[PDB]
């Protein structure tokens, strides 16, 4: 099973909104 | 005889408690060497490029007394420009109270540039809340002051500003900064026109630029809308372009007031420890 995991993963391998909420909180001050 | 070195050491011990005469900015790297004929060897203060150097008094023509601006530094023999030039000519010859020291204020001005254009209420409330923190925390030390003149303008027809901000008034404000920095109190300017750090590069003031980062233009869009936005976008995007490693000393990218204020305050405390060695008192 884990081999299937490694199989899928071998090829398989929010800041904006946080800045929005935090800086709106900044102007809010 | 060897007594002259002892008198030199006495002059140094007397120098350690003495008030600063004037700070200077180096334009070249300089490592110590035994061939330098240091009057008190092993006490020499080597410096890298653009290092700042307080100067207490003139020890002699070949060496000045002063100290480097960093933690753990002590008073010592900063090389004189004439000595550096003589060693330069010597190495070039061996190869076969422009100049090395730019004058700077004893206390560097602090300009909190960004996120974008000044004069608009978003960035104004931003920086103003910041100056509020810097004032209530650094009470009894900090000396925030407004500068109506454009200090960036400061540098055989005489030069004259075409702007209303006359260059002579700028010279007066620069002298006011030279006087304000003499008290060794913290200084944080609230310059209006300084939207970008590069403008102050020509200044001898050597400002402590601060960078209140907003990496996402859309965020500041929604911010300025939440209350002239486009030029504010070109300006903020412009400040986003700048090299953080050199153009800015501090990046206030933190969103909340608390953590960002803790960072900038810890920074100013670090600089405060740097500018005030125990030996001075």
């Amino acid at each position: 099973v884990l081999s299937g995991e490694f199989t899928k993963e071998r090829e398989k391998a929010q800041q904006l909104e946080e800045d929005l909420r935090g800086y709106m909180s900044w102007i809010t001050q | 005889r060897r007594e002259a070195e002892r008198q030199a050491q006495a002059q140094l011990e007397k120098a350690k408690t003495k008030p600063v005469a004037f700070a200077v900015r180096t334009n070249v790297r300089y490592s110590a060497a035994q061939e330098d004929d240091v009057p008190v060897p092993g006490m020499a203060i080597s410096f890298e490029a653009k290092d700042f150097l307080h100067v207490k008094e003139k020890f002699n023509n070949d060496w000045w007394i002063g100290r480097l601006v960093k933690e753990g530094c002590e008073i010592g023999f900063i090389p004189s420009p004439v000595k550096l030039e003589n060693m330069r000519l010597q190495h070039e010859q061996r190869a076969k109270f422009t100049p090395p020291y730019d004058v700077v204020p004893s206390m560097r001005p602090v300009v909190l540039v960004g996120p974008s254009l000044k004069g608009y209420e978003v960035t104004d409330m931003m920086q103003k809340a910041l100056f509020d923190f810097l004032k209530h925390r650094f009470e009894g030390r900090i000396s925030i002051t407004r500068v109506t003149a454009d200090i960036s303008l400061a540098k055989a027809i005489i030069e004259r500003s075409n702007t209303r901000s006359s260059l002579a008034e700028v010279q007066s404000e620069i002298e006011r900064i030279f006087e304000l920095a003499r008290t060794l109190q913290l200084v944080v300017l609230d310059a209006d026109t300084i939207n970008h750090p590069a403008q102050l590069s020509k200044t001898s003031l050597a400002p402590i630029i601060v960078y209140v980062k907003i990496s996402s233009p859309k965020v500041l869009q929604r911010l300025i809308k939440s209350r002239h936005l486009n030029v504010q976008m070109v300006a903020a995007d412009k400040l986003a372009q700048c090299p953080p490693q050199e153009s800015f000393d501090v990046i206030l990218d933190e969103n909340q007031l608390e953590d960002a204020c803790e960072h900038l305050a810890d920074y100013l405390e670090a600089y405060w420890k740097a500018t005030h060695p125990p030996s001075s008192n």
